[PDB]
């Protein structure tokens, strides 16, 4: 099949950069004086 | 093969308003020889980036 | 090209620099978009990552 | 190019007298120690 | 079928032979009495019809045309190669040892 | 695509410096 | 391997005739050589002519032939061009311009005989290496 | 008549032609326009010009 | 009077020499001597080239461009017979002379044309009946452009016509017939035209100067593309002498 | 006090977060204008005719390189030693043809540097210090020099003074070896065993000082936390380390003087790095390797081959091959 | 020029997963009580 040959950057941009803002986030969270 | 055939966004505001020439020598409207002074496209580039 | 003779140097020529690599083959460069500049095999790769 | 050349040399004649009139600008006194 | 000019001529009687009309000057050190005097006149005076118009050549000496008859069978004629005859490359093509 | 990703980590690194000279972690004594 | 008296026989006239030289001639003709024409005939070549080089086969198709001592010391007082037309001692180091190529003035001719013998001795050992130029060496 | 007026006369240059996914030039779907191929009159065998 | 150290580094070495507004001479032609131009000089003051439009039917215009190359482009030191013929014409037979420059000029966005500026093996001649050569004598004559690179010119991959590689080396199993064209040099040998418009002559000296325009191929890069037309426009002079 | 008077003080500034200075004055300008000339070279500049046979080379991103084959490519072969500013050029397309980027930088970088290398002589008289870290920093000081100024003066052409850019800097050594047989030469021999040697004592002085670091902290912590930035005491045991070394060897080859240690730290590098630098600038004057091509001889006269001539062989084919279109007669000269 | 079309996704990848592990692992360490 001849795709769109940004597609797949797109797309592991598309996952990766907001899921590493939750998983920043959650991770400093857990670490936080509980 | 106009700028709006070429997916250009920005290149039209920047004519809009009179800056039509490239440091290169050409203008959009397809003269040669041309000065535009430092107000080129280019010139407009790098004086948003400063 | 069993029986076949090639005079023009060109030709001849074209065929000795294939002569260089051994026998010569018939290749679909085509579905591959292949470049012509040769790879290892599985021995070579596997040989690499292992030492 | 005749603007550009007189500019540079302005701007060079600029920093060439900063360097000297700043090293001559009690250069020795200006340590931590003996002045 | 696009060619080079030059790989071609190789196949013709240049070479095999000095070619009056294209060798350049230092092919004729191969053979006694023919440089640098005479291959001078040689290359100032081609190109030539045949072979034999070698001997036409004015101001020659008598020895001058003994040595060329003597030498006629080392030579050849082929059509002028433009690729061999610019750049003044017949008295210097770049070769040296 | 290229000159431009070539680009974009230099540009990063050059960010890296600022960052690590004018916010750094700064140095206490003892 | 040795430098024998048949590798130092070479010929000495056009006629045939030729002449054994000693071990002691052989070491003055590369010291003479050395000393009067390397710096354009290093290896048997000729660093401003490269056309013409020093080679015995050269030499013999050379006008007069000049593949032997009486043609090589002739070439040393009186040098021509390849074809024997002009004479070239006005450019050439030779004895007659000893006045304009000083490192000719003390030349005796025992010394012109010890590097005429160097130059026809020297492609008998390097074969192909002399007059080869960079390709050979 | 102008090739520049023919062009604007042509819909791969309407605005309302396009695709939300289809991303890039207008040149990239169509291709780079080079010349007008003239003004195309159809006719039937009668002779009748037919649009 | 100048010497070369007055000149050095001037630009005036590439200048052409010019003759004063008096000179609106008139130099006889005896048609019983013989005559040679002892030096022809040509300084280019314009380089056009012919843009390469996308369709026919628009005549495509030459167009202005940069120099890159310095002042390097003059002809100079040119010589050769200058016959008179049986109705009184004149035609100038080049002989030898600094007959040639390369130069490189620059498209309006950039696009470098460089080309073998030159009048190799030029043939010029003027209208019948030149009893003397005035203000009013042109010279219109063809000359030979060869290729810009000659036969031992090596691309940068090491390809060449009389020296070099014959393939691409370096994609050693890559079929050979899409690259022919890269791999097989060729060397040009085209046709260019000149006129020269004489607007100065010194009837006491033999020396005449005007403006010449000239048309021929740029550069064709071992025949790797198409030339493109180039006009060329300037200065000349010349000095003819009884020889 | 008055404007100037403040302005020196700033300037002179122990205060300041980047030392400015009196060298700094110059440095400041000079170093921002060769970095900004170069980083735009090297994204967009055209190609360059290095060699002046009007052959450009591309050493720019935009037009084809990547970050190992790009380059800013030097002035070419036609201007040779001439200075070729801005001003000097009809346009600034033909600036950019005839690589005027290389000079505008490399004359930029090199007074920048030399003023960097003042500015720490400064600060280090600023702060009360010794003054000799700029003494250090002259041997790769030096070592530009040779290879933007120096070997181009000599040459006579800043054609074949250093590309600004990796693959350049190959192009740049084999040549050289071509031409001045730099292997075979004692001054890049020093130069080998002042950066071989300076690796191996950085890594033997690490790992020494590492060794002996005294216990601070648990298995838990890293062991750097068992130092406080500022703190008087040293923070490992020299006579464990001292101990340890001297066995390894012998006793007197092991310094326990960690002054003397660590001045042969500086001055061993710093030495082969001189000699490196003096190395390319007296190759500049076509002094070169050691040649004992054909030194071995026979008998008979035959040749015979020392690993020298095999040298020579590869020297050759770099020589034959390089700027494949530039020469027309049979000696390369320059 | 004709790149490895994977090259784009190679590269982004290189830098961002291990850039992003480091950058959760510093600001779960800022957060951590003072
Ligand atoms: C006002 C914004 C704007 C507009 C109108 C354009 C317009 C244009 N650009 Mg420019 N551009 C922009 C901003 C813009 N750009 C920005 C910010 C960048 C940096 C990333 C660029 C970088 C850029 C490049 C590198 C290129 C263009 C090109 C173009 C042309 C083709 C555009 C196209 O194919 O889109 C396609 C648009 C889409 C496929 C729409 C995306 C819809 C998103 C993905 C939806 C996401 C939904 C969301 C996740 C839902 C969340 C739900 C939740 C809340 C519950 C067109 C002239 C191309 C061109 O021809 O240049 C000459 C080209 O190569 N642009
Ligand atoms: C510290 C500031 C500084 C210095 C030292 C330089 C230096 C230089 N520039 Mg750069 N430049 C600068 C800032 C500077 N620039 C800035 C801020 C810009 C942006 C506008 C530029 C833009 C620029 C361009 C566009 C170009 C240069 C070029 C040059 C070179 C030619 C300069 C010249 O011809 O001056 C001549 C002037 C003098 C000789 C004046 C000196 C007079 C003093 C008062 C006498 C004493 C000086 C004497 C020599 C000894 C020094 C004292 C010492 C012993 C302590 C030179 C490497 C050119 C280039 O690099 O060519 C390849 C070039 O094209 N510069
Ligand atoms: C077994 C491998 C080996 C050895 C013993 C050497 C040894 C040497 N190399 Mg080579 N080299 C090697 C592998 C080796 N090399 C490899 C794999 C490469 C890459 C292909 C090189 C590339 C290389 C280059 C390009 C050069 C050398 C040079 C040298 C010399 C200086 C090295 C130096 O200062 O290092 C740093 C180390 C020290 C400063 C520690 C001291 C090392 C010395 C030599 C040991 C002395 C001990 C003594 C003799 C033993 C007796 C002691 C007794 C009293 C108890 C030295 C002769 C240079 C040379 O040829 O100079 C003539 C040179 O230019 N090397
Ligand atoms: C193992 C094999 C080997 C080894 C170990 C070496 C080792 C060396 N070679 Mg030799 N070389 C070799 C094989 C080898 N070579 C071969 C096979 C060839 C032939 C193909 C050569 C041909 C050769 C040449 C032609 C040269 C060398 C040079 C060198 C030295 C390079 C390091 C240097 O110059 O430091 C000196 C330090 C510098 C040059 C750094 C200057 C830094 C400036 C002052 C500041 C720059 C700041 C920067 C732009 C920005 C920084 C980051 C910013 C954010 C602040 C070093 C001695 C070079 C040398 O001797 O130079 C003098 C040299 O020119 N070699
Ligand atoms: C089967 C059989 C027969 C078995 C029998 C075996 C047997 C029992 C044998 C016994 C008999 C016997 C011993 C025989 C000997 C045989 C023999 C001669 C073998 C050869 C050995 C050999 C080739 C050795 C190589 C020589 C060698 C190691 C040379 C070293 C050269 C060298 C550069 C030394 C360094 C000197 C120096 C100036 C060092 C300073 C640089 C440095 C390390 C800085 C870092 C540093 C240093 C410090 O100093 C401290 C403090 C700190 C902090 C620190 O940073
Ligand atoms: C750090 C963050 C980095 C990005 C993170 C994730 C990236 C995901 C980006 C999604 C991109 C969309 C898929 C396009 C794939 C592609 O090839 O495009 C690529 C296109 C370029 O298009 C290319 O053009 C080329 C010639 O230049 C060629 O023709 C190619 O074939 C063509 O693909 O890129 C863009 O167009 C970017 C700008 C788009 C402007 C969109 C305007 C619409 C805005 C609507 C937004 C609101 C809607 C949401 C509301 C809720
Ligand atoms: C394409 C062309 C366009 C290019 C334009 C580039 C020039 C832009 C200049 C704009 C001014 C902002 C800059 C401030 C940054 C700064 O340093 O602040 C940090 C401190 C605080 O400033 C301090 O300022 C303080 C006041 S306050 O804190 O800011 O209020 C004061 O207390 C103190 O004395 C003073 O030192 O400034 C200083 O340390 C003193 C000046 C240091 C000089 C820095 C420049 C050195 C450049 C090195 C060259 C290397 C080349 C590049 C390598 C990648
Ligand atoms: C053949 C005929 C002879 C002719 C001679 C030829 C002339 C040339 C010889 C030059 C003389 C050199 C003397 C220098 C002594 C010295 O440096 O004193 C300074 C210190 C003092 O030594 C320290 O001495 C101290 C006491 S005191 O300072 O000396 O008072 C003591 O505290 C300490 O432990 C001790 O290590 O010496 C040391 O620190 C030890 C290392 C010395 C060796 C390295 C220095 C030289 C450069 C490195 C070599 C680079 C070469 C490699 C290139 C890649
Ligand atoms: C350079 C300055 C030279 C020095 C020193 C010597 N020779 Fe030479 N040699 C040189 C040239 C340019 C030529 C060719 C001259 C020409 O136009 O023909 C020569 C030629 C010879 C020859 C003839 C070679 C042949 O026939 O194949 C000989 C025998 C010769 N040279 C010998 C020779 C000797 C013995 C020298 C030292 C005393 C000497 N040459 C010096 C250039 C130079
Ligand atoms: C192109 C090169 C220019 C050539 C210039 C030739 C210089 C030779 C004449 C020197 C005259 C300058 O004289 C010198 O000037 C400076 C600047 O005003 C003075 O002034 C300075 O005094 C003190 C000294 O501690 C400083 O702290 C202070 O910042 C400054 O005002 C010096 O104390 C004075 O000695
Ligand atoms: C940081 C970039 C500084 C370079 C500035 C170059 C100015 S160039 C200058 O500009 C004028 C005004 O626009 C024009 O009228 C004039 O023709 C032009 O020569
Ligand atoms: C003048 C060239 C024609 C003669 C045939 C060439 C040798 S053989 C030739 O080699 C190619 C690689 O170059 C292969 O891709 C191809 O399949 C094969 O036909
Ligand atoms: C902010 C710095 C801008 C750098 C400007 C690059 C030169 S300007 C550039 O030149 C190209 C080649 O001539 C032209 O094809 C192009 O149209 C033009 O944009
Ligand atoms: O330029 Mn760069 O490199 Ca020093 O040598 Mn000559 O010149 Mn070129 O040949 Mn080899
Ligand atoms: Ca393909
Ligand atoms: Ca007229
Ligand atoms: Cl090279
Ligand atoms: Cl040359």
């Amino acid at each position: 099949m001849e795709v769109n040959q940004l597609g797949l950057i797109a797309t592991a941009l598309f996952v990766l950069v907001p899921s590493v803002f939750l998983i920043i986030l959650y991770v400093q969270t857990e670490s936080q004086q509980k | 093969n106009p700028m709006w055939r070429q997916g250009m966004f920005v290149l039209p505001f920047m004519a809009r308003l009179g800056v039509t020439g490239s440091w290169s020598g050409w203008s959009i409207t397809g003269e040669t020889g041309i000065d535009p002074g430092f107000w080129s496209f280019e010139g407009v580039a790098l004086a948003h980036i400063v | 090209l069993n029986g076949q003779t090639f005079t023009d140097p060109p030709t001849v020529k074209s065929y000795a620099r294939k002569a260089i690599f051994g026998e010569i083959f018939e290749f679909d460069t085509e579905t591959l978009n292949s470049d012509g500049i040769f790879r290892t095999s599985p021995r070579g790769w596997f040989t690499f990552a292992h030492a | 190019m005749e603007t550009l050349k007189i500019t540079v040399y302005i701007v060079v004649t600029f920093f060439v007298l900063l360097f000297v009139f700043g090293f001559l600008s009690g250069d020795p006194a200006r340590n931590p120690k003996r002045k | 079928e696009l060619v080079n000019v030059v790989d071609e001529k190789l196949g013709t009687a240049y070479g095999e032979k000095i070619d009056l009309n294209n060798t350049n000057i230092a092919a004729f050190i191969q053979y006694r009495g023919l440089y640098p005097t005479l291959a001078k006149l040689i290359v100032k005076n081609a190109p030539y019809e045949s072979v034999e118009d070698v001997l036409n050549i004015p101001g020659l000496t008598e020895r001058q045309k003994q040595i060329l008859r003597e030498n006629l069978e080392h030579f050849t004629v082929t059509e002028v190669e433009t690729a061999l005859v610019e750049g003044g490359d017949r008295y210097n093509n770049g070769l040296y040892k | 695509m290229e000159t431009i990703t070539y680009v974009f980590i230099f540009a990063c690194i050059i960010a890296l410096f600022f960052f690590a000279i004018f916010f750094r972690e700064p140095p206490r004594i003892t | 391997a040795e430098l024998t008296p048949e590798v130092l026989t070479v010929p000495l006239n056009s006629e045939g005739k030729t002449i054994t030289l000693t071990e002691k001639q052989y070491l003055e003709g590369k010291r003479l050589f050395q000393y009067a024409c390397a710096s354009c005939h290093v290896g048997g070549i000729t660093k401003t002519n490269p056309s013409l080089d020093l080679r015995t086969e050269t030499l013999a198709l050379a006008t007069p032939p000049r593949d032997n001592i009486e043609g090589l010391v002739d070439y040393m007082k009186n040098p021509t061009t390849y074809d024997g037309e002009q004479e070239i001692a006005e450019v050439h180091p030779s004895l007659r311009s000893a006045d304009i190529f000083p490192k000719m003035r003390n030349l005796t001719e025992k010394d012109l005989v010890a590097i005429a013998g160097h130059i026809l001795v020297e492609p008998k050992i390097l074969g192909d290496k002399w007059g080869g130029g960079k390709v050979y060496y | 008549i102008p090739e520049k007026l023919a062009f604007y006369d042509y819909i791969g240059n309407n605005p309302a032609k396009g695709g939300l996914f289809r991303t890039g030039p207008m040149n990239k779907g169509d291709g780079i326009a080079q010349a007008w191929k003239g003004h195309a009159v159809f006719r039937n065998k009668e002779g009748e010009e037919l649009f | 009077t100048l010497t070369y150290d007055d000149i050095v580094g001037t630009g005036l070495a590439n200048k052409c020499p010019t003759l004063d507004d008096t000179a609106r001479g008139a130099y006889p032609i005896d048609s019983s001597q013989t005559y040679r131009i002892a030096r022809l000089c040509l300084q280019p003051t314009t380089f056009l080239v012919k843009e390469e439009p996308k369709n026919k039917r628009q005549e495509a215009e030459f167009v202005p461009t940069k120099l890159v190359t310095r002042e390097t482009t003059s002809l100079d030191q040119i010589q050769g017979e200058l016959k008179v013929n049986s109705d009184g014409s004149l035609t100038f037979v080049e002989e030898d002379g600094i007959d040639f420059q390369p130069v490189t000029v620059q498209m309006a966005g950039g696009e470098r044309i460089p080309l073998l500026f030159t009048v190799k093996n030029l043939v010029a001649s003027t209208q019948p009946n030149v009893t003397s050569i005035t203000t009013s004598t042109d010279f219109k004559g063809e000359f030979n452009v060869p290729s810009y690179r000659t036969a031992n010119f090596l691309d940068p991959k090491g390809r060449g016509l009389a020296s070099g590689y014959d393939s691409a080396i370096a994609l050693p199993q890559a079929k050979e017939e899409e690259l022919a064209r890269a791999n097989v040099k060729r060397f040009s040998l085209t046709k260019g035209q000149i006129s020269l418009n004489v607007a100065k002559v010194d009837g006491r000296t033999g020396e005449i100067a005007g403006t010449f325009e000239s048309e021929q191929l740029s550069d064709d890069d071992m025949g790797a593309h198409e030339p493109h037309e180039v006009k060329i426009q300037g200065v000349f002079y010349a000095s003819i002498e009884p020889a | 006090a008055n404007l100037w008077e403040r302005f020196c003080n700033w300037v002179t500034s122990t205060d300041n977060r980047l030392y400015v200075g009196w060298f700094g004055v110059i440095m400041i300008p000079t170093l921002l204008a060769a970095t900004i000339c170069f980083v735009i070279a090297f994204i967009a500049a055209p190609p360059v005719d290095i060699d002046g046979i009007r052959e450009p080379v591309s050493g720019s991103l935009l037009y084809g390189n990547n970050i190992i084959t790009g380059a800013v490519v030097p002035s070419s072969n036609a201007i040779g030693l001439h200075f070729y500013p801005i001003w000097e050029a009809a346009s600034l397309d033909e600036w950019l043809y005839n690589g005027g980027p290389y000079q505008l930088i490399i004359f930029h970088f090199l007074l920048g540097a030399s003023c960097y290398m003042g500015r720490q002589w400064e600060l280090s008289y600023r702060l009360g210090m010794r003054p000799w870290i700029c003494v250090a920093y002259s041997a790769p000081l030096a070592s530009a020099f040779a290879v933007f100024l120096i070997y181009p003066i000599g040459q006579g052409s800043f054609s074949d003074g250093m590309p600004l850019g990796i693959s350049g800097t190959f192009n740049f050594m084999i040549v050289f070896q071509a031409e001045h047989n730099i292997l075979m030469h004692p001054f890049h021999q020093l130069g080998v065993a002042g950066v071989f040697g300076g690796a191996l004592f950085c890594a033997m002085h690490g790992s020494l000082v590492t060794s002996s670091l005294i216990r601070e902290t648990t298995e838990t912590e890293s062991a750097n936390y068992g130092y406080k930035f500022g703190q008087e005491e040293e923070t490992y045991n020299i006579v464990a380390a001292h101990g340890y070394f001297g066995r390894l060897i012998f006793q007197y080859a092991s310094f326990n003087n960690s002054r003397s240690l660590h001045f042969f730290l500086a001055a061993w590098p710093v030495v082969g790095v001189w000699f490196a630098a003096l190395g390319i600038s007296t190759m500049a004057f076509n002094l070169n390797g050691f040649n004992f091509n054909h030194s071995v001889i026979d008998a008979k006269g035959n040749v015979i081959n020392t690993w020298a001539d095999i040298i020579n062989r590869a020297n050759l084919g770099m020589e034959v091959m390089h700027e494949r279109n530039a020469h027309n007669f049979p000696l390369d000269l320059a």
